[PDB]
């Protein structure tokens, strides 16, 4: 699909089997999720934003559905603000900048 | 409010 | 122009006579360029992010050039690790995101 951006581009992901609200952001290296319990062994990494460095929980190889589209990929877990899909994952699902 | 959701690894 | 996602969408903008390389970042809902004088009235604001927040200098109706593309907005300066380009600048350069 075409997304514009006068709203912040929201998108409904299936992970774990949840639903969950997530933010197609070019942004961000990475996939960054809200607190929660995925399965897998995970190991403790750092990440940095805008307001300084956090720490997150990694999961490796990990299936996610985008809007339709799928993936599977790393995805970290920690105190992020919002659910945020990055560059990581928009690259498996061939989303691209256009103007 | 949170509005600026830049993100990078070390 | 279309823009993968395999490296950060950087891209070369023009603001009060300079050239900068700025994140295209469709998670940023405003405009934030690192630390630079710009003249005229500005007021204070903090935004957030990941890690927390930072404040910033606000900057009304200031004309900037994103890759040949014309517009005028609001800048947010502050100590952003990047310069990065927002929504309320790339919906006028009609900018999407499409897959």
């Amino acid at each position: 699909p075409q997304i514009t951006l006068w709203k912040r581009p929201l998108v409904t992901i299936r992970i774990g089997g949840q639903l969950k609200e997530a933010l197609l952001n070019t942004g961000a290296d990475d996939t960054v999720l809200e607190e929660m319990n995925l399965p897998g062994k995970w190991k403790p990494k750092m990440i940095g934003g805008i307001g300084g460095f956090i720490k997150v929980r990694q999961y490796d190889q990990i299936p996610v559905e985008i809007c339709g589209h799928k993936a599977i990929g790393t995805v970290l877990v920690g105190p992020t603000p919002v659910n945020i899909i990055g560059r990581n994952l928009l690259t498996q699902i061939g989303c691209t900048l256009n103007f | 409010r949170p509005g600026n959701f830049l993100q990078s690894r070390p």
